[PDB]
């Protein structure tokens, strides 16, 4: 053991993380944002022209 | 950790000019985990008797 | 780090005892006095100007 | 798609080190503690008997 203590010489360290994330992802969804929403009961719609 | 070796001859001039003594850190130690499971599959006619 | 607040006072706390330990290990041993005064021991004033 | 995400795979995994430490390195000094102190001025003491 050298007498002198240098940080390479350390062993109980505390990394310090960033205490976050960064996920840079994309969530935009310009359509599903528009074309407002309807409910229904049956898994099966339809409309007349 | 632990203090320095086994001591003794500790006699210096008044001026030595220190040679960068040897101080030694600290040791690490870890251990693990270990899961127990004790399982239980009892029918229901079973758990009605007498 | 973890159980330590600075690795200069840690490490001379260490010294600050270890020296202590030095001490009474030296105290007991059977070390001779260093008599460089060669044969002058017997006066106060210093030894010969050589 | 597994069940559950298991630790071999946590990219975090905090240390969860321990907050002492564990010197066992003797410090009794039954001698020095029985003696006494007294100090001095000169480098060489002497006494008679």
């Amino acid at each position: 053991n050298p007498t002198l203590f240098v940080s390479y010489d350390q062993n109980g360290k505390k990394l310090s993380f960033a205490n976050w994330i960064s996920v840079l992802s994309p969530q935009d969804t310009p359509f599903v944002s528009m074309t407002g929403k309807e409910s229904i009961n049956q898994t099966i719609f339809s409309w007349q022209t | 950790d632990a203090l320095a070796s086994v001591d003794g001859n500790n006699a210096h001039v008044e001026g030595s000019r220190a040679e960068d003594g040897e101080m030694k850190p600290t040791v690490i130690k870890s251990n693990v985990t270990q899961i127990l499971r004790k399982v239980v599959r009892v029918s229901d006619t079973a758990n009605t008797t007498a | 780090n973890y159980g330590r607040g600075r690795e200069l006072m840690y490490q001379l706390e260490k010294k600050g005892k270890e020296i202590k330990r030095d001490l009474e290990k030296i105290l007991l041993s059977g070390q001779a006095r260093t008599d460089v005064l060669a044969d002058q021991y017997l006066t106060n004033s210093a030894a010969d100007p050589a």
